[PDB]
């Protein structure tokens, strides 16, 4: 639940960094 | 859900470093430091938990120390043995229900 969605939060900051570069 | 704060910039010929913590102290299971030399991958340096554990990265024995002040919701790591390469961007996180926790970091110096 909440732990998964927090992992998700940080992991879309990773996603946004990658998408920016691409 | 935790937050993370740090300290420890500049150069001395003494030597200084630390971090801090925010929320629900003494849930201090794996509460670990990280370090990133710029343009490199991540990296974990020192690990300390609630049970007085003490273990480090293969490079900071002698170079470093972990401390744990349960009072003001903080964990300490104090640099020793000046050598510039330790210059990097840092972090100082913990684990709680196994949730990825992360902060911002600080830098280190030369001379």
């Amino acid at each position: 639940q909440i732990e998964s969605t927090q992992a998700i939060g940080q992991r879309y900051e990773t996603i946004h960094g990658g998408l920016d570069s691409i | 859900e935790v937050q993370l704060q740090e300290s420890g910039g500049g150069l001395v010929y003494s030597l200084r470093l630390s971090c801090a913590s925010s929320r629900s102290i003494d849930g201090i299971n794996i509460m670990r430091w990280y370090r990133q030399a710029p343009g490199k991958q991540r990296g974990m340096v020192a690990v300390v938990t609630g049970w007085g554990s003490t273990n480090y990265v293969d490079s900071v024995k002698g170079r470093f120390i972990i401390s744990r002040d349960s009072a003001k919701d903080t964990v300490y790591l104090q640099m020793n043995n000046l050598k510039p390469e330790d210059t990097a961007v840092y972090s100082c996180n913990a684990i709680y229900r196994g949730s990825e926790y992360w902060g911002q970091g600080t830098q280190v110096t030369v001379s």
